[PDB]
RNA sequence: GUAAGUUUAGAUUAUAGCCAAAAGAGGGAGCUCUUCUGGAACGGAAAAAACCUUUAAUAGUGAAUAAUUAACAACA
C-alpha cells in the first residue's frame, strides 16, 4: 500500500526514489478489467414536426434548425484549415 | 527565410503523435463491478 | 508613536535575531507602494533614496542621516540588514558575488544545489 | 490507446447519464453539484464551445 | 492626386463591413480604426484568459482523480516541481497514466505534509518529503 | 494498408499462432436506449482482455476492437518506438 | 471509560481521516526494489514513444520525436544545425516516468534538435485608446522568430 | 543624500480650473466662506473624470504579487 492513491482503475502506480535521491521513479503499468467483472456482449440480436423531431433526437433547440439568409451563407469560409 | 507564407499561426506547436499513453475518455478511471453489473440492476 | 520603537529592547532583539551590540551597518530597502497620491515631501524623499522602481533592492548605510531619511519613508519600504557571512568580496571574487533573499551576500556563487 | 480516430473522438466527446437522490437532501447543494455535472465541468477537457454537458436524473 | 488611393486604403480594410459603413468613407474610416483598437486591447487580456482556461482544465482533471487543484499545486510546489499549467493540461489529456502517477505523488506528499505539519518537525522528514 | 473483415483476419492470425479466439464482452455501456449510444467491447482471450474498442453499436465496438488487436499483432501500437531519421549510418 | 474520553459524535471527530504511513526502513527497500526493476526496464529498452518536458526561454515545452517548436526571437544558429537542449525536468515512457529534483542529471538525458528556419512574426497592430485618436497613431511589430525540429532523445540506465 | 544653481542679455508663454480629503472661521441642522493636501488605469470599489492598488511601453499559448461586499431572540 505504498501508493497513496487507489491503483485499481487506471494503472498500478509504484513510486520510488533513485539512489542519488535527486530523481523520482514512477512505474505505471495499465490494469485490465477482470473477466468476472464484465458483462458478455448481448447474445440476442412535415417542416414543423421535422424540426421538432430533430430537436428531440439531439436535445437541441428548434431555433438552431431554422435556415439563414443568403448574406451569412456566402460569408462562410469554404476551406477550414486542417494540418496533418 | 522559407517559402512558407508569413501570416498568423494559430498554434506554435505541431506534432503527429499527440498522445503516448492514450487519450483520456470518461470511462477512464471508472471501476467495474462483478459481472459488469449496470447500475440499479436487481439481477 | 513612542520613541521606544527606535530604541530596541532585549525581547525585540531576540524576535528579529539582531544582536544589541555590533549594530548592523547596511540597510536593504525596497519600495512596496506607489508615490502617486502621496504628499510632495514623501515623493521627494523616495526620489532622493533612488527607490523609483518598486521591488528593487537598494543598499543604504545605517547612519543617523540615512536613518532619518528612511524613517520618513518607513511605511513605503521594507528594511532588512545586509549580512556578509563570508566577509567583503575581493576583486577576484567580485564576479562571484550573489545576494540572497535572506539578506546575506555570499562572495562565491558555485551554482550547486544547496538541497 | 491505438484506437481509430473517429471512435476515439466519439468516446471522449460522449455524454453520460447521472442519477441523483433528493430524499432529505438540500436542493442547493445538489444544485451546485447538478450544475457542475450538467454544464460538463466535470470533464478534464471541458471547453465553452464543446457542448459537453451530461444527463442528470434527480428523484 | 492620390486621394483615390487613400480612400482605397480605408476601403480595403472596410471591404468586409456591412451596410452603408462599407461604402461611406466618413463612416468606413471610423470603423477601421475602431476595429484595430479592439484587437490591441484584447492582446493583453487574451493572455490572461489562456491561463484561466489552463487552470480550469487542470482543476477538472484533478477533480476527476479526486484531487483539488489548490492541494495538487501546493504539494507539487513542496516537491520543487515547476511544470507550467499549460503543460499540466497536456499531461492529463495525453498522459493519463502519468497524471495518475503525478496524482499519487501529490497525495503521498500531502499525506506526508499533513504528517509533517502534525509532527511539527520533530519527526524525521518522510522519504517523499526529503529534499 | 486496407484490411477488410478485421474479425476474420484477427481469428486467422490467432489460429496460426495457436491462440484461442477471444470471447467478446461488453466492458462498458452508456446511453443504450438513447439515439447516441456508446458501447465498449473487449476481446477476451482465455478470459484475458487482449484489445478493447469503443463503438456506437456493439458491432462497431467489436470491429474497432479487432482493428486495435491487429495493430497490436503487427506491433503498430500508438506508443511504439518512433522511427529514427537522425542516424547518419 | 478512560480519563479524557470523548464519545464519537458529529463534532467530536474531525471530518478529515487520519492516515498512517509505512515504516521507513521497509519503505526504502520498496523504493530501492522498484528502482532495480525500472533500471532493468531502461537497460532492456522496453519503451516506445517518449515525452520530455524542456524549459526554454520563459516557456516549458512538452517534447516528442519529430515535434516542431517555434521560438519568437532570433537564435544566431544556422538552419539545419543540430542543437542540444540542456533544461529537461521530466521524461516519460509508456509504463514509467522520471522526475527531476528539480532537474534530471545531464548524464541521464541528452536531447538534440535542429534549426529549421529563421523568420519574423506576422504583423501585430498596436493602437492606444485616446480621444481624437487619429489614423496614423498605429504601430506594427513583426517580432523575429525561429523554428526548431526535434531530432533525438537519448537516455541510459544510469540510475 | 544628491546636481544643479547665481548673474547678465533676449524672448515669449501664462495670468478663468474641476472634484475629493484635511485645517479653520461665520453657524447651533446643515449650510457659507477662507486655507492646506491629492488626483486624471490599461486593475478594484457595480455603472463611479476627482477614492484604493498602480513608475513608462515592446513581442511571448510564461512566473510571483498589489488593490479587489462582504459579516457571521437576551437571562442573570
Amino acid at each position: 500500500t505504498y501508493s497513496s492513491l487507489p491503483d485499481d482503475y487506471n494503472c498500478q502506480v509504484d513510486l520510488a526514489l533513485t539512489a542519488d535521491g535527486r530523481t523520482i521513479v514512477c512505474y505505471h503499468p495499465s490494469v485490465d478489467i477482470p473477466y468476472e467483472h464484465t458483462k458478455p456482449i448481448p447474445q440476442p440480436d412535415e417542416q414543423g414536426p421535422m424540426i421538432e423531431q430533430l430537436s428531440k433526437v439531439f436535445y437541441t433547440t428548434k431555433h438552431r434548425w431554422y435556415p439563414h439568409g443568403q448574406y451569412h451563407n456566402r460569408r462562410k469560409k469554404l476551406n477550414p484549415p486542417r494540418d496533418r | 527565410q522559407s517559402g512558407l507564407d508569413v501570416i498568423r499561426i494559430r498554434k506554435p506547436f505541431h506534432t503527429d503523435n499527440p498522445s503516448i499513453q492514450g487519450q483520456w475518455h470518461p470511462f477512464t478511471n471508472k471501476r467495474t463491478a462483478l459481472h459488469g453489473l449496470r447500475p440499479r440492476e436487481l439481477r | 508613536i513612542p520613541d521606544k520603537v527606535f530604541q530596541p529592547k532585549p525581547e525585540d532583539h531576540e524576535k528579529y535575531g539582531g544582536d544589541p551590540q555590533n549594530p548592523h551597518k547596511l540597510h536593504i530597502v525596497t519600495r512596496i507602494r506607489s508615490t502617486k497620491r502621496r504628499p510632495y515631501w514623501e515623493k521627494d524623499t523616495i526620489k532622493m533614496l533612488g527607490l523609483q522602481k518598486a521591488h528593487s533592492p537598494q543598499i543604504h548605510k545605517n547612519i543617523p542621516s540615512v536613518n532619518a531619511k528612511l524613517k520618513v519613508v518607513k511605511h513605503l519600504i521594507r528594511i532588512q540588514p545586509l549580512k556578509l557571512p563570508q566577509g567583503l568580496p575581493t576583486e577576484e571574487t567580485m564576479s562571484s558575488t550573489c545576494l540572497k533573499s535572506t539578506g546575506e551576500l555570499v562572495v562565491q556563487w558555485h551554482l550547486k544545489p544547496v538541497e | 490507446s491505438s484506437f481509430s480516430r473517429a471512435p476515439q473522438q466519439w468516446a471522449t466527446f460522449a455524454r453520460m447519464w447521472y442519477l441523483l437522490d433528493g430524499k432529505m437532501q438540500p436542493p442547493g447543494k445538489l444544485a451546485v453539484i447538478a450544475s457542475n455535472k450538467l454544464q460538463g465541468l466535470n470533464k478534464p477537457v471541458y471547453h465553452q464551445l464543446s457542448d459537453c454537458g451530461d444527463h442528470v436524473v434527480i428523484i | 492626386t492620390d486621394r483615390y488611393w487613400r480612400v482605397q486604403e480605408v476601403l480595403k480594410h472596410a471591404q468586409h463591413f456591412r451596410g452603408r459603413k462599407n461604402r461611406c468613407y466618413r463612416l468606413a474610416v471610423r470603423a477601421v480604426t475602431r476595429a484595430f483598437v479592439k484587437c490591441t486591447k484584447a492582446r493583453r487580456l487574451k493572455k490572461r484568459n489562456l491561463r484561466t482556461l489552463w487552470i480550469n482544465r487542470i482543476t477538472a482533471a484533478s477533480q476527476e482523480h479526486g484531487l483539488k487543484y489548490p492541494a495538487f499545486i501546493v504539494n507539487l510546489i513542496k516537491c520543487q516541481v515547476e511544470l507550467n499549467r499549460k503543460v499540466l493540461v497536456d499531461l492529463a489529456i495525453y498522459e493519463p497514466k502519468t497524471f495518475k502517477s503525478l496524482a499519487a505523488l501529490a497525495k503521498r506528499r500531502q499525506q506526508e505534509g499533513f504528517a509533517a505539519a502534525l509532527g511539527d518537525g520533530k519527526e524525521p522528514e518522510g522519504i517523499f518529503s526529503r529534499v | 494498408w486496407t484490411v477488410v473483415n478485421p474479425m476474420g483476419l484477427l481469428v486467422e492470425e490467432l489460429k496460426k499462432r495457436n491462440i484461442s479466439a477471444p470471447e467478446s464482452r461488453l466492458t462498458r455501456q452508456s446511453g443504450s436506449t438513447t439515439a447516441l449510444p456508446l458501447y465498449f467491447v473487449g476481446l477476451y482471450c482465455d478470459r484475458k482482455l487482449i484489445a478493447e474498442g469503443p463503438g456506437e453499436t456493439v458491432l462497431v465496438a467489436e470491429e474497432e476492437a479487432a482493428r486495435v488487436a491487429l495493430r497490436k499483432l503487427y506491433g503498430f501500437t500508438e506508443n511504439r518506438r518512433p522511427w529514427d531519421y537522425s542516424k547518419p549510418k | 471509560y478512560p480519563q479524557g474520553y470523548v464519545p464519537k459524535t458529529s463534532l467530536s471527530s474531525p471530518p478529515w481521516q487520519e492516515v498512517v504511513l509505512p515504516d521507513p526502513v521497509e519503505e526504502t527497500r520498496h523504493h530501492a526494489e522498484v528502482v532495480k526493476r525500472v533500471n532493468e526496464l531502461i537497460a532492456t529498452g522496453q519503451y516506445g514513444r517518449l515525452f520530455a518536458v524542456v524549459h526554454f526561454a520563459s516557456h516549458q515545452w512538452k517534447v516528442t520525436a519529430e515535434d516542431l517548436i517555434l521560438i519568437e526571437n532570433e537564435l544566431d544558429i544556422k538552419c539545419g544545425e543540430r542543437i542540444r537542449l540542456e533544461k529537461v525536468l521530466l521524461v516519460g515512457a509508456d509504463n514509467f516516468t522520471l522526475l527531476g529534483k528539480p532537474l534530471l542529471r545531464k548524464e541521464l538525458v541528452r536531447v538534440e534538435a535542429t534549426v529549421i528556419e529563421k523568420t519574423e512574426s506576422w504583423p501585430k497592430i498596436n493602437m492606444k485608446f485616446r480621444k481624437r485618436k487619429n489614423f496614423r497613431k498605429k504601430k506594427i511589430i513583426v517580432n523575429p522568430q525561429t523554428i526548431l525540429r526535434i531530432n533525438t532523445i537519448e537516455i541510459a540506465p544510469r540510475l
